[PDB]
């Protein structure tokens, strides 16, 4: 199957700072790659959805790059709101998998 | 707009096709080729009812909505009058829906008659990506 | 609007058939893709697989076709079915349908012998 490594594995970060969480593909998935974001208690939620697309209702200081092997998320001035898992998805081969997550929290 | 041959092949590596759920990219740009000769604003009106429209001729009766066809699903959760853009992101977007279902790229019909079985390849060689 | 709510029972025994269902209000389910997806601990998440709107269904070989995805239109529902299950298989269940628009509330379910 596809492997998604997701790395850094935690990242502390203090509010307002940007970060960007990085998602690689064990082969090319083309523009097929999707960003997940799960808090506590909480279902997963679609962040972006084919490498770059936006989602309605989702903030825009989210926004995601990339292509073939290599995926960004980024989030421009992160909000304390925005603490929690983040994952990526492929769906360009199945089974779809998902990648490992990185974990965003308050430093 | 009509795209080039090469240019259509480009814009849908660019777009993901390119080995997506098991299809190479020559079968997407040949689909493109017999299913609207490469014209983002084709439309077909069908026996049934329904209207395919666009790029890769999606099906108003199952896919988008054209509001005149009986017993539609809309699964692609779209009008059809959206997919008619020179921009093909959201025939994309359908097309990867619609290919995820069983019957695979079978139910684009002039796709199984002139593009299965045939050098696919073909329709990309000869091309900078 | 749509909404999706898991239901079933939330502990089970190992080598039983662990079942789930998903209701869905605001649409008919003939009108989207549906699928189930897991968590196991550790922020694990494995999509277990989806139903197309004409029946077809895709399984993740991960399960080892111990799994079976069902739908019944009257009822508005679909549904999960996972035999022979081990400690292996305690997690939380979500269903979602295919775009990941809508999702579950997510429902733990945890295999013991007790």
């Amino acid at each position: 199957d596809i492997v998604l490594t997701q790395s850094p594995a935690t990242l502390s970060v203090t509010p307002g700072n940007s970060v960007s969480l990085s998602c690689r593909a064990s082969q090319s998935i083309g523009n097929n790659l999707h960003w997940y974001q799960q808090k506590s208690h909480e279902s997963p939620r679609l962040l972006i959805k084919y490498a770059s697309q936006s989602i309605s209702g989702i903030p825009s200081r989210f926004s995601g790059s990339g292509s073939g092997t290599d995926f960004t998320l980024s989030i421009n001035s992160v909000e304390t709101e925005d603490f929690g898992m983040y994952f990526c998805q492929q769906s360009n081969s199945w089974p779809y998998t998902f990648g490992g997550g990185t974990k965003l929290e308050i430093k | 707009k009509v795209f080039g041959r090469c240019e259509l092949a480009a814009a849908m590596k660019r777009h993901g096709l390119d080995n997506y759920r098991g299809y190479s990219l020559g079968n997407w740009v040949c689909a493109a080729k017999f299913e609207s000769n490469f014209n983002t604003q084709a439309t077909n009106r069908n026996t049934d009812g329904s209207t395919d429209y666009g790029i890769l001729q999606i099906n108003s009766r199952w896919w988008c909505n054209d509001g005149r066809t009986p017993g539609s699903r809309n699964l692609c959760n779209i009008p059809c009058s959206a997919l008619l853009s020179s921009d093909i992101t959201a025939s994309v977007n359908c097309a990867k829906k619609i290919v995820s279902d069983g019957n695979g790229m079978n139910a684009w019909v002039a796709w199984r008659n002139r593009c299965k079985g045939t050098d696919v390849q073909a329709w990309i060689r000869g091309c900078r990506l | 609007d749509v909404q999706l709510q898991e239901s079933g029972p939330s502990l089970v025994k190992p080598s039983q058939t662990l079942s789930l269902t998903c209701s869905v209000t605001g649409d008919s389910i003939t009108s989207d893709y549906w699928s189930w997806i897991r968590k196991f601990p550790g922020n694990r998440l494995e999509y277990m697989g989806y139903v197309s709107s004409f029946g077809s269904t895709f399984y993740n070989p991960s399960l080892k076709s111990r799994i079976s995805i069902t739908r019944d239109t009257s009822k508005n529902q679909y549904y999960l079915d996972l035999n022979s299950v081990t400690t292996e298989d305690t997690a939380t269940y979500y269903c979602a349908n295919w775009d990941g628009d809508y999702w579950g509330q997510g429902t733990l379910v945890t295999v013991s012998a007790a």
